[PDB]
């Protein structure tokens, strides 16, 4: 199957609105769909939603041998996925041209910032590392998926506490949450991508484009850019022939919003910690929203486990035995067998000669 | 014996047809569902529809485990679902796995049928899911948290219809005799009375 | 690794290289003999036709399906050879190899000088061969059987496609030998295997390769290679003739 | 920095313990604080009434060890006796806090603040000598 | 203890033949060995036993000179 195609009364009218500065949904040019985040129970799991787009991200770590050369490091996997349940187009196989400029930005961003210390993430050289290992999923499509991608891998990665270790001499030795405490990561700095949208070849744009306005522009001009005034990769992609002023521009832009994502997103984890630490209830069930009519909650039941002994007892009592009949095994010649109802002669010979 | 904190949400995503997320305790399974829509001539069948599970994991990749649980989960949805009134189309189920925290495969049945009732799918009799793990004594406990079932000596978990409590779907762990089997399977039956009851006072409060 | 299969050891040396017992010797023989040889034709039930053959240390069961949907005004003949992991001294990846790309177009190149195409037009035949053990001359099997199994097949065909397998001592006055045994293979130094039809006196297929490089032992081996095609006819021809003989009078 | 450098280089933990080494705690909570269950009072001998413990200690001491008394009796010699705080009941064998101990040798002081060998509540309210609360202890006599 | 000789249990810098601590079971180790040792000496004469052992002669050592280097 595919996805409903686009009239031309909607290409219209977006285009009119467009013209005379007025979007869908009300928000105006330099403005974000507001977010909102939600922490699960152990630790590294985290759902961010950018208006109606969902991605969940999961930190996990694993000790392996560190390859051959870069004896004092450690290796940071990545891998984007698109749930079929995102849209009606994404098919697992069937589109293979998004996956990769999606994996290389996030991977390009993430990895060549250096804003991860995979300084200190050794035991010894040579010998176990921790190999740490990032996945995002895509839940729902509605537009703008690098941003919200971006954000979930920050807040996962910034969420996670690793196991922790004893060394001393030449003998190793594992912990666990109850007897020594998960220690945090290292992050230097917070690169997080913008997205900005070019429309009736660059006489206007639009800041944080859903999937309506994503289907009636020409191109796409994404910056990454970490917090204080620090670019961290550009990549100009679609249909877009691009001036030079509008590069600035767009660099002034996406300092602007991330200084406010990282605001908020500082703001979000302090919260969260603050809670963990108070010693209230967390999690993904309490989060669910109960003024609303989508909701019900359900307390324990014993529900009666008073009869389950009589009726199994009697069921086992009535019901027949095995029968009597018991079979025999013939004996051809050493190595085969038969059981059944046999074959009449003791086995064929010059049958048809 | 007693199930532990139920919760359930309807209507989360836009774009699918029927959406419904399901978390019993700690453990969450979301899905969704399209409805009867086009399919590729070199599967369609005629008097018929056509469903198709996947099952994708939160860490690594599925492998032979996944595609074996997700038969199933296909051949379950598959007796209750009335698919000769939609011939030549396909129905798809997804199931994500969101955190895991012991009897997994039960949360997903659950997920499943939530997601066939939001979607408008016509639909013979509704399911369940229940799981069982005996310890190694014989003490019964439903409903188990992955440190129980790493103790346990078997695990476990029954499909049951919403008619007569009959046996749909059966998978288990472990080495056991016929005569607890029979008493966890009486635990499912009486277990699954409340989960209906659930099902009931959740449509009930949706067309409030 | 794979995640389509059941994952188990990254690596695995077999013991063969650390087997502490030194290669033996493989002895001696006449180079004028050939290996008894049984031929079983219809084994199978679930297939349209289907043909096993043993002789010695080799044993091979071949299937062929029947004409499918999909040179036109011709039909293609697909083939596909694969022996069981449980076979050789080591085992075998399962994912395939490129040996048996090199046996299958090898039987592509074989058979098809013998079926008749210009029947079955738009259709296509599909051919599987398997070789349980691996005790000898392989090829020289792959290519009776699976012919076997055509004519068993109720495929039209000009004719019949016999095999054949020879090997070179490696002492100082080398002599061609016919049906080697892997005693008498893996320390040989050139190897042939020919492919003739018995009637129509024609070479289907030929392939060797090694250290025999005087143009005068090569025609000695082609000829030896045409008289064993020459004298495993007749067990051959006794067995298509059983095959029907029990077919029709099922009926 | 320097008064990390001189525990790091000197062998001296600062690591807060972990939830089930916490947790077998005493509970000192204020709906339900300690106080002897009476098989214990049958079994122990007590002398809040009928003599008089105190202490002097120095300027800082949340923590007392240090207590005696000397009295008269009914004949005229003075009886001495030097009175210790009895802190085993809290530290079961092979437990988590004894091992904990048995690594911890030695309560550390540098000269701003203490460094509480134990949890820094089992002794600093439960163990000392403070107040006019009942408080297990061993009393030589 | 016994591990050594009695002309080896002196504290002649403090004119004793036997000295230790036991006033601070709290903010040291040795004190928490003598507080369940004098325990079980109090416990002891009764003619019963204290299920439970104590110690022994390597691990005393070995504890006494991780509490010297500490």
């Amino acid at each position: 199957m595919k996805e409903t195609p686009l009239s031309n009364c909607e290409r219209r009218f977006l285009l009119r609105a467009i013209e005379e500065k007025k979007r869908l949904d009300g928000r105006q040019t330099y403005d974000y769909r507001n977010i909102r985040i939600s922490f699960g129970t152990d630790y590294g799991c985290c759902i961010v939603e950018l208006g109606k787009t969902r991605v969940l991200g999961q930190v996990s770590c694993e000790l392996v041998s560190p390859k051959l050369n870069r004896a004092t490091e450690g290796i940071l996997f990545f891998n984007l996925e698109l749930s079929q349940m995102a849209a009606p187009a994404f098919e697992p196989g069937r589109q293979s041209d998004l996956l990769v400029k999606l994996n290389r930005l996030m991977e390009r961003c993430l990895r060549n910032s250096k804003c991860i210390d995979t300084e200190s993430l050794c035991v010894v050289a040579g010998e176990k590392v921790w190999q740490i290992r990032v996945d995002l999923h895509l839940l729902n499509h509605d537009g703008n998926i690098i941003d919200a991608a971006s954000i979930a891998a920050i807040v996962a990665l910034c969420h996670f506490r690793r196991p922790d270790v004893s060394v001393q001499g030449d003998e190793v030795t594992l912990y666990t949450p109850e007897e020594r405490d998960p220690v945090p990561l290292s992050i230097h700095h917070m690169p997080i991508c913008v997205s900005f949208a070019f429309f009736q070849q660059g006489t206007y744009l639009l800041v944080d484009p859903n999937e309506r306005e994503e289907r009636v522009m020409d191109g796409l001009l994404v910056i990454a850019m970490n917090k204080h005034r620090e670019i961290c990769t550009i990549q100009s992609s679609g249909g877009i022939m691009l001036l030079k002023d509008q590069v600035l521009r767009c660099s002034k832009i996406a300092g602007v919003k991330v200084a406010e994502i990282t605001e908020l997103i500082l703001k979000a984890l302090e919260n969260d910690q603050k809670v963990r630490k108070e010693g209230g209830k967390f999690g993904f069930a309490e989060s669910i929203a109960n003024q609303r009519i989508t909701a019900f909650k359900m307390e324990k039941a014993p529900i009666d486990t008073s009869d389950v002994e009589e009726k199994a007892e009697e069921i086992i009592a009535e019901a027949e035995p095995p029968s009597e009949v018991v079979s025999t095994p013939v004996l051809w010649t050493p190595g085969t067998a038969q059981i059944g109802e046999g074959v009449e002669n003791s086995w064929g010979d010059l049958e048809d000669s | 014996c007693s199930l532990r904190h139920f919760a359930c949400e309807q209507n989360l995503l836009s774009r699918p047809d029927g959406s419904a997320s399901f978390l019993q305790g700690d453990t969450s399974v979301l899905a969704g569902v399209y409805g009867p829509a086009e399919v590729k001539v070199s599967k369609e069948i005629f008097n018929k529809a056509t469903l198709e599970v996947i099952l994708r994991p939160k860490i690594g990749l599925p492998g032979v485990a996944e595609k074996s649980r997700e038969r199933l989960i296909r051949n379950t949805c598959e007796a209750v679902v009335l698919g000769t009134l939609h011939p030549r189309t396909s129905i798809t189920v997804v199931l994500q796995v969101v955190s895991d925290a012991g009897s997994l495969l039960a949360c997903c049945l659950n997920a499943a049928c939530m997601a066939l009732v939001d979607a408008g799918v016509p639909m013979r009799a509704l399911f369940c899911g229940v799981a069982c793990a005996l310890d190694s004594d014989g003490t019964l406990v439903l409903d188990p948290t992955s440190k129980q079932e790493k103790e346990a000596r078997a695990v476990l978990t029954f499909a049951l219809d919403s008619v007569e409590r009959k046996l749909l779907m059966s998978s288990t762990k472990g080495l056991y005799s016929d005569t607890e089997l029979q008493q966890c399977l009486a635990a499912a039956q009486a277990a699954s009375q409340h989960v209906f009851r659930f099902y009931r006072e959740s449509l009930q409060r949706r067309y409030s | 690794g794979d995640h389509r299969r059941i994952r188990g050891p990254e690596e695995s040396q077999p013991p063969q290289l650390y087997a502490a017992d030194e290669e033996e010797a493989p002895g001696t023989r006449d180079p004028t003999r050939l290996r008894p040889v049984y031929a079983r034709a219809g084994l199978l039930s679930q297939a349209k036709g289907s043909a096993y053959l043993e002789a010695g240390g080799t044993k091979v069961l071949c299937a062929v399906s029947g004409p499918r949907q999909a040179a036109a005004l011709r039909g293609r003949l697909l083939c596909d050879f694969r022996r069981a992991p449980f076979a050789g001294r080591r085992r075998r990846a399962p994912p395939g190899g490129c040996e048996e790309r090199e046996l299958a177009l090898a039987l592509q190149e074989a058979l098809e000088p013998a079926v008749r195409l210009g029947r079955y037009p738009r259709a296509q035949l599909e051919v599987s061969a398997l070789l349980l053990e691996d005790g000898g001359s392989a090829l020289a099997a792959a290519l009776t059987a699976a012919a076997l199994a055509l004519a068993d097949a109720g495929v039209e065909m000009y004719d019949l496609v016999v095999g054949c397998g020879l090997s070179l001592a490696p002492g100082p006055a080398p002599t061609w030998l016919l049906d080697p045994t892997r005693l008498e293979e893996e320390r040989a130094a050139a190897g042939l295997t020919v492919a003739l039809m018995p009637v129509l006196n024609q070479v289907a297929g030929l392939l060797g390769s090694g250290e025999g490089g005087l143009t005068e032992s090569w025609a000695e081996a082609v000829r030896l290679g045409l008289e064993g095609c020459q004298r495993l006819y007749p067990v051959l021809q006794q067995s298509l003739v059983r095959a029907a003989r029990r077919r029709g009078a099922a009926a | 920095g320097e008064i990390a450098t001189i525990l790091v280089e000197n062998s001296i933990s600062v690591i807060p313990f972990s939830e089930a080494q916490m947790c077998e705690m005493p509970v000192n909570t204020p709906e339900s604080p300690w106080k002897v269950s009476p098989e214990e009072e049958q079994k122990r001998k007590d002398l809040r009434k009928s003599h008089l413990v105190f202490s002097i200690d120095p300027k800082g001491c949340e923590d007392v060890n240090d207590t005696l008394s000397v009295r008269t009796l009914n004949n005229g010699n003075l009886e001495l006796g030097v009175h210790i705080a009895d802190v085993t009941h809290f530290v079961a064998p092979n437990s988590y806090i004894d091992i904990e101990a048995r690594t911890r040798a030695t309560t550390y002081y540098l000269a701003d603040r203490r460094y509480d060998m134990l949890p820094s509540v089992l002794s600093a309210d439960l163990c000392s000598l403070l107040g006019g609360v009942d408080r297990y202890a061993v009393s030589i006599m | 203890t016994g591990s050594c000789a009695e002309e080896e249990f002196h504290h002649y810098g403090l004119a004793l033949d036997k000295y230790t601590h036991f006033t601070s079971p709290i903010r040291r180790y040795s004190d928490i060995v003598v507080h369940r040792l004098l325990m079980a000496a109090i416990s002891k004469d009764k003619k019963m036993e204290i299920k439970g052992n104590l110690f022994s002669n390597k691990d005393l050592e070995e504890l006494c000179r991780h509490i010297n280097n500490r």
